RNA sequence: GUCUACGGCCAUACCACCCUGAACGCGCCCGAUCUCGUCUGAUCUCGGAAGCUAAGCAGGGUCGGGCCUGGUUAGUACUUGGAUGGGAGACCGCCUGGGAAUACCGGGUGCUGUAGGCUU
RNA sequence: AAACCUCCCGUGGAGCAGAAGGGCAAAAGCUCGCUUGAUCUUGAUUUUCAGUACGAAUACAGACCGUGAAAGCGGGGCCUC
RNA sequence: GGGGCCGAAACGAUCUCAACCUAUUCUCAAACUUUAAAUGGGUAAGAAGCCCGGCUCGCUGGUGUGGAGCCGGGCGUGGAA
């Protein structure tokens, strides 16, 4: 009997990382701006790394944040790839999940010879009403301590919503 | 091949120790700063014999490890290998210089030789507890490590109930009434301060 | 395990802000370049205009700083419109206006200049100021706070600079921040400005939900239903609402009612009720494990 | 022979106290300064910029000189042979009221107020402060009690 | 008694958890055409008022931490000045005055300025 | 173990060009928009001082400006060469 | 995580041994510091000070506002040793 305890999701992060640069990384832009309707945006390197052949300030990866009914739907999307199975450890402590993908042409993608395989990381953000506070202007403040999501709570979320058979461990 | 303890035997100067300055010293001789049965609680070496000082020198590191092997050696002797638990109580941080020859003092500055450990009139040297009937064994022995050391030093045996800092007359009431807690080498002192679920934890 | 940041020495090196900073209400780096004075002006005071849009009210006030504390010579609240008129839209752009409005006519009556510097009366929204009359008493002036509002193009904050201008009070500002201003072709139009102090701004949205369907239109303009708010009749509501405001904008206190003197708050427990908790407590624990065993 | 810099040991000088750091308080900006006011001098390390130097500080001046954000005084330094009264510029964070004078001043409105009054009276009051006199001989009691005998200590070698 | 807006002192105010909030309020919240800015009305800006103390916030509590203020530490450590004082020196004692900091043990957990409300 | 994204803690333990010290958290740090107060001219003061210079700096004053909605800030570099 | 042990393997079990975490404990720092002296360094201890009434200002100015300067007048009870 809650009024608006509610466990909604706040945004569902999308991100590709194509490992280097240029071109491979261009075509991988449009895989995720036609799954979402939306322009992504690129992420440039931290630092040089030789190990990885990654040097400063390169464009790595691109990604994309999906608000509104439109993330739900790319999580119900997703959620037919992985057969509505998920594991204990892909829960956060935050009560946060997430999983990632191998192959966007299951996601309703047509597959190109030039636009090749390219995986998907999802990562869900879930949120009650009022949790705006912590990320708003002037008055600020931590979203309680009962208010916020546990890992259990996030849990029981997912298995009465989309009927979770998560195996453990 | 070093000098002898009569250049460095008085606080001459600033105290300088090993930072990020001071680098390129040697490592100091003394390395282990406590042996014997050290593995033990604090119920069955009730002694607490200590070394004190009386001067206001310097004790240098191989003149702490000269009194640790020599006190060591007769105590084993004495009750056991393991019937006691040594500490020295001066961990040597000053380090002292030398002016090389081969010119003057042409820009004449010293380089470390080794570290030696300040010391005040007063402050314990080395500590040892055992059981009560090795009480003369303790004794003649710290006055064995009395020769390792320059200066004059003074023999007590105090009052305290192994290496705590509480009397040994009233250390058992407060085990029974439950306000100290031992814990290997030391006891824990538990103040009605904390939460108390903490006392839950306890009285039960 | 990990390490715990916050232990004792975290809080023994922690220096708390200030109260307003840790509650998130003054920007302390501005406050300093708003209100203090040049020292050789020898206690001349620094009046500021404080607008303050919260969710369902905006609210101007006229401060300067003693060291007591700032002293609120004057202000102004939203909810007072309805006395001028102004029955639904307390927190909108042309709600603003009005309290803006509201604030520098009040304050004019105080120090005794309502027929002094009238300002604009035939509103149109281009650029005004008070030019101060030779041979009278000199023309108020203060200085806008924003605080933490993010000044855009077409804020409520400024909504109420242009009210207390038009009032007669000499704010130093430009049309940059005034909804009209276009960005990319860099002009001022007077007409969109004239437009949303007027309220049709709310006007052409109302129409425009009335016309695409019934039910989200009941949803959204609620009380404009309520109070029989039509898109028509807005404009020279607005008109008689600023003209109302001219003629008596003083302010008469509510009167104030016997105090039945009761305390609806919790008080806080001595110091004996503190000893005698614990004391019970370990009473009830320690009889538990003699019951149990 | 040490450098000739301008913050030559302000390690600890020009450093703020502990758990004082962060925004300066407002009060200190908006205290009002006329001429003649005895002013003491505080470096504050969070500004900079019309920072005293630090021969000046702990040392107390005299305004002669206000300006928009800036009060020009005149201090007493001693260098080698005499003391100069010399003129600097500084900020307001370095400036305080000095409350050395506040207690001559409420003296003199206390005074005066004794100075009007008794007047009419006549009766010379002592109007001059005093130092500490005698202690105005008096009669001491112990309530039946002896006064009970101390003691000095056995040594008892602690350590 | 209490809240809002702007503050002064800047932890007695902070931090962690739990409980209570009558009324006004503050906010959560509903939307994106217009002003506005983003990859996304999440943020910002604007237009609102179906629900709510769930959260923010206010108050109270923790043999709570921290912080503030005291006792102890201790007239100890230190120190102005003095001696044809000691001691081989290292250093120490006395006269004269001043006078600390730990650990440990207590008490407290925001006052207050202006304007505007509620308890009519 | 370190490539990319999100959540939480985070008094600053990073960064502010350099050696070190001091200072700084809706900044003085990171990222954008616009600009050249790194412009012209008197005087006064501080720093070494002999209370002389050079260099450096500090308040101003007279102008032309930049920026911001405004208060203000800025006549080089957060201060010490 | 290295050595093993029952394990095809399994954060399943199992004695540990290692670094890490949490409460303790010994000893320090001229280029460390929460605290923090003694000795010291500036002041003020009146006539060059107060309290009044009024004029000027081209500076600042809701307001014969604020500030400064000019006047006229009264306080001697010489404002700690």
């Amino acid at each position: 009997e809650n009024p608006m305890r509610e466990l909604r999701i706040r945004k569902l992060c999308l991100n590709i990382c194509v490992g280097e640069s240029g071109d491979r990384l261009t075509r991988a832009a449009k895989v995720l701006e036609q799954l979402t309707g939306q322009t992504p945006v690129f992420s440039k390197a931290r630092y040089t790394v030789r190990s990885f052949g990654i040097r400063r300030n390169e464009k790595i990866a691109v990604h994309c944040t999906v608000r509104g009914a439109k993330a739900e739907e790319i999580l119900e999307k997703g959620l037919k790839v992985r057969e509505y199975e998920l594991r204990k450890n892909n829960f956060s402590d935050t009560g946060n999940f997430g999983f990632g993908i191998q192959e966007h042409i299951d996601l309703g993608i047509k597959y190109d010879p030039s636009i090749g395989i390219y995986g998907l990381d999802f990562y869900v953000v879930l949120g009650r009403p009022g949790f705006s506070i912590a990320d708003k202007k002037r008055r600020t403040g931590c979203i309680g301590a009962k208010h916020r999501i546990s890992k259990e709570e996030a849990m029981r979320w997912f298995q009465q919503k989309y009927d979770g058979i998560i195996l453990p461990g | 091949g070093r000098r002898p303890a009569r250049c460095y035997r008085y606080c001459k100067n600033k105290p300088y120790p090993k930072s990020r300055f001071c680098r390129g010293v040697p490592d100091a001789k003394i390395r282990i700063f406590d042996l014997g049965r050290k593995k033990a609680k604090v119920d069955e070496f009730p002694l607490c014999g200590h070394m004190v000082s009386d001067e206001y020198e310097q004790l240098s590191s191989e003149a702490l490890e000269a009194a640790r092997i020599c006190a060591n050696k007769y105590m084993v002797k004495s009750c056991g290998k393991d019937g006691f638990h040594i500490r020295v109580r001066l961990h040597p941080f000053h380090v002292i210089r030398i002016n090389k020859m081969l010119t003057g003092m042409r820009g004449a500055f010293g380089k470390p030789q080794g570290t030696v450990a300040r010391v005040h009139i007063g402050q314990v040297i080395m500590s040892i507890r055992t059981k009560l009937q090795n009480k003369e064994h303790v004794v003649e022995a710290l006055r064995r490590a009395k020769f390792k050391f320059p200066g004059r030093q003074k023999i007590h045996i105090s009052k305290k109930w192994g290496f705590t800092k509480f009397n040994a007359d009233e250390f058992e009431d407060m085990v029974a009434e439950k306000r100290l807690i031992p814990d290997g080498c030391g006891v824990k002192y538990i103040p009605n301060r904390g939460p108390l679920d903490k006392w839950r934890a306890l009285h039960s | 395990f990990v390490k715990v940041v916050k232990n004792k020495a975290y809080f023994k090196r922690y220096q708390v802000k200030f109260r307003r900073r840790r509650e998130g209400k003054t920007d302390y780096y501005a406050r300093k370049r708003l209100v203090i004075q040049d020292k050789n002006k020898y206690n001349t005071p620094k009046y500021r205009m404080i607008v303050r849009v919260t969710n369902r009210d905006i609210i101007c006030q006229i401060a300067y700083a003693r060291i007591e504390g700032d002293m609120i010579v004057c202000a102004a609240y939203a909810h007072e419109l309805p006395k001028y008129g102004v029955k639904v839209g307390l927190t909108n752009y042309a709600a603003a206006y009005c309290t803006g409005l509201l604030l520098a006519r009040r304050l004019l009556n105080r120090f005794g200049m309502d027929k002094i510097y009238e300002g604009q009366v035939e509103v149109t929204g281009d650029e005004y100021n008070v030019e101060s009359i030779d041979g009278q008493p000199g023309a108020f002036t203060c200085y806008l706070d924003a605080g933490l509002a993010r000044t855009t193009t077409g804020n409520k904050v400024f909504g109420a600079l242009k009210g207390a201008v038009d009032g007669g009070l000499s704010i130093p500002h430009s049309t940059k921040r005034f909804p009209g201003y276009d960005s990319e072709s860099k002009e001022f139009n007077a007409e969109v400005h004239r437009k949303h102090i007027m309220g049709q701004n709310v006007a052409d949205y109302m129409r425009y939900l009335m016309e695409e369907d019934e039910d989200a239109y009941k949803k959204q303009f609620s009380q404009y239903i309520k109070n029989n708010v039509t898109p028509d009749m807005m404009e020279e509501m607005y008109k008689k609402a600023h003209a109302a405001i001219r003629e008596n904008p003083v302010y008469e206190k509510k009167p104030k009612r016997e105090v039945k003197k009761k305390r609806w708050n919790r008080p806080k427990m001595s110091l004996a009720q503190k000893k005698d908790r614990v004391a019970q407590k370990k009473a009830s624990f320690l009889r538990a494990q003699e019951r149990a065993a | 022979t040490n450098t000739k810099g301008k913050r030559r040991g302000t390690r600890y000088m020009f450093s703020r106290p502990f758990r004082k750091h962060g925004v300066v308080p407002l009060a200190t900006y908006m205290r009002i300064y006329k001429k003649g006011d005895i002013v003491d001098i505080k470096g504050m390390g969070t500004v900079q910029k019309g920072m005293p130097h630090k021969c000046y500080h702990g040392k107390t001046g005299r305004v002669y000189n206000v300006t928009q954000h800036a009060v020009g005084i005149v201090v007493n330094k001693q260098v080698k042979g005499k003391i100069l009264a010399k003129r600097i510029n500084v900020r307001i964070e370095h400036i305080k009221h000095s409350k050395s004078r506040d207690s001559f001043l409420k003296r003199v409105k206390e005074n005066d107020q004794k100075k009007k009054e008794a007047k009419e009276k006549g009766t010379w009051v002592q109007l001059k402060r005093q130092p500490a006199p005698p202690r105005e001989a008096h009669f001491v009691r112990t309530n039946g009690k002896e006064p009970e005998l101390l003691e000095p200590i056995p040594y008892e070698f602690m350590a």
